[PDB]
């Protein structure tokens, strides 16, 4: 085993096969706009008790909702919001289709950042037409966007060999989200500016970028499979409450959601089916001096290392997270106790033990270092959970 | 105030609403580059070199011909204060106290004062941070900052304080700094109304181009040698204490 | 923008570079007497205004 | 998994446009014949539909190690005629591709055909002359024998397999094999009658 | 004029007038595009965006790319003409043919 | 009036007069919604909106 | 005179007094102390135009 809240014993596991991705093309970008009933970007979250739609998770083509909620004028209910979005995306689709004819459909890659910021500018009525000639990519995604100054600075900006975008609103809050204990938590991703991503070609440019600029809150990495090129994530100092005995700022909730996804994915691994990422974690990189010893950020960094090495939690994780279970887990992890695990976080590289079942150290190029010195006394298999049996059972 | 759930929406919906507006729509600090650490040094402690904390957001200017715009957090702040006051005059517990043709003119005054055309929130996010970054190296008292915390209670800076001697027998300054402080700081009292009028009533010259205005606003400033002479004063200040000890 | 020449030159002596530590020590000595003053402080903010 | 054409077994599809009643070019003919050489003796499903304001058709089929063995037996690939595809003026609505199409399952007469064909393929060794005694429902035998083995096949119907440009000798002829005076002209080492004597 | 670098000043004058409307890359973070054209008086200050035209994209700077290309194509060409005489009167020519 | 760019001025008078009351998707950052209707005088300046 | 070619632009003109096979004090002449190739002069662009 236990750190402060107990995790499961010896059987540790991890996914094995990683699928490879394909580039986002105009043939797919046309299809994402005219949202069919089978394929649509949004998928609805819902309350567990009342079984009502309270939140919406957004996907690939619209992920640039960085402005405030009153700028967009969204409806309150999900059934009206979905029809609103389906009605407006085709009006944008014809505007794309006039400038770029559909005869170019075969193997023409589009810029993902321009694709997100175009729908973010059109839904917010902020000067979209400059971004439209910059949609087709050439020579890389970022260097087409470094020199330019066409789009508005809220979407993206350049600092010289470093592209800074403003990632925003993975989730979207509906009208009847009343912060109930059965509501799904949103992890401070219904807010305007919870993080800022910093894209570049190599990591040596970004490491010199964070020598001049401050890393006060803490910076986060992917190190497995970056979305649109290798980058860092810098969290801000806004706060999601969501859990009445606790206050969790953005740079801790952003780490905690990614830790819980990997704790969930270490159970579902059956050594035959592939996943999209061998690990989901973040592993705090530079700000570890400014964060406190044995505080919430340090303890979630320890748990994020444990999830990467492949440990499993004792009590099971629900399929949909609830706001009461999340508060219980945070109150269980902020308790007293010592770290029984020989793993310890380090700024220089995230390490992997010798008998960890994860094969990501050979998969990616670097960032992951197979440390040979430290060894854990556990053997690999998945856990075995089962039903409830609500009557008390006789024991002998 | 630290827990919004203690305010019930049945008893105090307007206080619940204003607490939510404070906890969501309050501006967050940012950071901006300044100075040249090659020839000049970097005088700021408690922050890394070549960074400037400032309590609001900033966006770099994309155009040199500026024009009117409403999409920033300070105009959002003005809009939400005006809409809170509209809900307050639309309270059923409050509205039959007033008469007809007072509530209507109150709503008109608030809805117009939301849509007032002032350039000051644009200036404070586009041009005032780059002007502070221009001015700040050429100051005789170079900037001295502790971090701006937005709303976190457990990170609020109380007690900045210096030392000048070790205590009793102990030698390490890390061991003697706790009980030999001298707390530094004064409060300065401003005026709210003179700030508010400058927020609401700021305009531009009629045809300004920013790279032409800042070309001759800054060119007479950089013929002085006072900042270079302070760098020669500082070294004899540092040598004298070593000679003393 | 300013301009420095590009030619072989007679040697000059312009002592103006100090390290970071000397400037921080001078900063601490400058803070230590200006603290709790508010009558040297307010002319500084007036001139910056 | 996502596929890439690197696995031995798997699905593979094409998508070539077809504007109106156009005689298809040599490029599309080489492409369709390349698909028919890449996967052999499997079922091919097609779907003609206007995608993105343009008429396009797809050809869906499933490659196999047996067809990979078949591909090695030919020095040149044949060309298909376009006459079966130039006529189509309709709009066949497509569907998502699946790896295992038959959800009802295989019939016993197919499962017994696999039992015959596996014993044939285990019996035939490399570098041997064979002779097929009766085709059956398809020409499965060309995928059963190893690649270097020269074959010949008797029938009562004219065959539909392409003639010529193979890596080894083959002979496709029909003569109603119950007659006499024809085996003396042929030369082989092992006969295979499967589901034809009855 | 007999400047060794007249085309660089001819390019950077329009590059200084056109700031905030079009952007072009430079070599470092110091020498901004808005550095005035009177400073480009030596060969070691020539920008790479002027040395290679292909670093100016036509979507970020079309008019400034046209002004880069008109300089590289239609700027006047030097030549040489005979004068004086050899075999008598000598020739005071240094570093040229006499 | 006989100028060909009269309907865009007759339109964008109203878009100047209601800024913040309701907004439209203009095409760049220069000729935005709040830019004056006098300066819409060429056919390239006519907005896509 | 060169146009547009960076690697052949002249930058400095000097006059040598000493011989070729000796190593003496480097006594650069006065003409090498200019920023340009020679003494600079200004011209009014108005009258040339």
């Amino acid at each position: 085993a236990n750190v402060w809240g107990v995790r499961l014993a010896d059987s540790l596991s991890s996914p094995t096969i990683e699928t490879r991705t394909r580039h986002y093309t105009l043939h797919d970008f046309y299809s994402d706009l005219d949202a069919s009933v089978g394929k649509e970007p949004w998928r609805p979250l819902r309350n567990q008790r009342t079984n009502e739609i309270v939140a919406v998770q957004l996907f690939r083509p619209l992920q640039g909702l960085v402005f405030d909620t009153q700028l967009y004028g969204f409806p309150g209910t999900f059934s009206q919001w979905e029809q609103f979005m389906k009605e407006k995306l085709r009006v944008l689709k014809y505007e794309v289709l006039r400038i770029y004819p559909i005869s170019t459909y075969n193997h023409d890659r589009v810029n993902v950042f321009v694709a997100n910021a175009l729908v973010g500018a059109f839904l917010s009525n902020q000067a979209f037409y400059d971004l439209l000639p910059l949609l087709i990519v050439n020579d890389t995604m970022i260097s087409d966007l470094l020199g330019t100054g066409a789009a508005l600075s809220q979407f993206f900006q350049s600092h010289g060999e470093v592209l800074e975008v403003a990632a925003g609103r993975k989730y979207l809050q509906m009208n009847n989200y009343s912060n109930d204990d059965d509501d799904p938590p949103l992890f401070a991703k219904d807010l305007s500016d919870y993080a800022k991503a910093f894209y570049s070609d190599t990591y040596e440019v970004l490491d010199r970028f964070f020598w001049t600029h401050d890393s006060s809150a803490g910076v986060l990495v992917h190190y497995d499979k970056p979305t649109n090129g290798n980058h860092y994530i810098l969290g801000t100092l806004t706060q999601m409450v969501s859990a009445p005995p606790h206050i969790i700022n953005a740079t801790d909730a952003l780490l905690l959601e990614s830790c819980l996804e990997q704790f969930a994915a270490n159970v579902r691994a059956r050594s035959a089916q592939p996943v999209t990422r061998l690990d989901q974690c973040y592993h705090l990189r530079w700000g570890a001096q400014y964060v406190g010893e044995d505080s919430l950020t340090y303890r979630l960094g320890v748990l994020s290392l444990l999830a990467t090495n492949g440990y499993q939690l004792a009590r099971p994780i629900p399929k949909q997270l609830t706001n009461r279970w999340l508060s219980s887990f945070v109150s269980q992890v902020v308790s007293d106790g010592i770290n029984e695990t020989p793993l310890w976080p380090q700024e220089r590289y995230v390490q992997i033990a010798y008998d960890s079942p994860s094969v990501v150290d050979g998969a990616t190029q670097y960032g992951y270092v197979r440390r040979n010195q430290l060894r854990l006394g556990m053997r690999i298999s998945a856990l075995q959970s089962l039903s409830d049996t609500p009557a008390p059972v006789q024991w002998l | 105030f630290m827990n919004i759930q203690l305010i019930s929406p049945i008893d105090a919906p307007i206080l619940r609403q204003w607490a939510e507006i404070i906890h969501r729509y309050w501006p967050n600090p940012s950071q901006i580059r300044y100075g040249t650490p090659n020839v000049f040094g970097s005088a700021n402690l408690f922050t890394p070199p070549e960074v400037l904390l400032l309590p609001i957001d900033h966006q770099p200017a994309n155009v040199t011909t500026p024009t009117l715009d409403f999409t920033n957090e300070l105009t959002n702040w003005r809009a939400r204060v005006c809409e809170l006051m509209k809900n307050l005059v639309d309270n059923q517990r409050y509205q039959p106290g007033w008469t007809q043709s007072l509530v209507s003119s109150m709503r008109g005054t608030l809805g117009k004062l939301k849509l007032i055309k002032s350039m000051t929130p644009m200036y404070l996010q586009q041009l005032a941070p780059v002007e502070l970054a221009v001015i700040a190296p050429m100051l005789p008292f170079p900037p001295f900052q502790v971090p701006y915390v937005r709303l976190d209670r457990d990170r609020v800076p109380t007690m900045v304080g210096v030392t000048r001697q070790s205590r009793d027998t102990i030698t390490q300054p890390a061991l003697s700094l706790s009980t030999t402080n001298t707390t530094v700081g004064v409060p300065l009292a401003l005026d709210a109304r003179a700030i508010t009028v400058a927020l609401l009533s700021g305009k531009y010259p009629p045809d300004l181009v920013t790279n032409v205005w800042y070309a001759d606003a800054i060119y007479p400033m950089y013929a002085d040698t006072e900042v270079f002479s302070n760098l020669q004063r500082d070294v004899i200040t540092c040598e004298a204490v070593q000679t003393l000890v | 923008t300013v301009t420095s020449p590009y030619a072989p030159s007679v040697n000059r002596l312009m002592p103006y570079r100090i390290s970071n530590a000397e400037r921080q020590i001078s900063q601490i000595i400058r803070v230590m007497n200006i603290g709790n003053n508010a009558t040297v402080i307010q002319p500084v903010l007036q001139d910056i205004s | 998994y996502v596929d890439d054409g690197s696995s031995v077994t798997g699905i593979e599809i094409i998508s070539i446009e077809n504007p109106g009643f156009s005689n298809m070019t040599q490029a599309a003919r080489v492409g369709i014949s390349g698909l028919c050489a890449n996967v052999g003796n499997a079922r091919k499903s097609i779907a003609i539909y206007e995608s993105h304001g343009a008429r396009v058709l797809t050809i869906t089929s499933r490659r196999s190690p047996a067809s990979a063995r078949r591909k090695a037996r030919l020095r040149y690939l044949p060309l298909i005629d376009p006459r079966s595809l130039e006529v189509q003026a309709r709009t066949i609505l497509p569907s998502n591709p699946v790896l295992f199409d038959n959800i009802n399952g295989a019939s016993p007469h197919v499962c017994l055909t696999m039992m015959y064909n596996f014993e044939v393929s285990s019996a035939v060794y490399d570098g041997d002359v064979v002779l097929d005694l009766g085709t059956g429902p398809e020409a499965k035998i060309l995928e059963l024998i190893p690649s270097t083995s020269p074959v010949t096949c008797v029938d009562i119907r004219p065959t539909a397999q392409p003639n010529g440009c193979w890596n080894v000798r083959t002979t496709f002829l029909e003569l109603d094999y119950l007659s006499d005076g024809w085996i003396t002209g042929v030369r082989g080492d092992i006969v295979t009658c499967m589901l034809s004597l009855g | 004029t007999t400047d060794p670098c007249a085309p660089v000043k001819a390019f950077m004058t329009l590059a200084n007038m056109m700031v905030g409307f079009e952007t072009i890359p430079m070599d470092n973070q110091i020498y901004t595009q808005s550095r005035r054209a009177s400073a480009f008086s030596t060969p070691h200050t020539w920008p790479r965006c002027f040395m290679n035209i292909q670093l100016i994209s036509p979507i970020d700077a079309p008019i400034l790319r046209q002004w880069a290309e008109i300089i590289h194509r239609y700027w006047p060409n030097p030549s040489q003409i005979r004068y004086g005489t050899p075999n008598v009167f000598g020739s005071a020519n240094l570093f040229t043919p006499p």
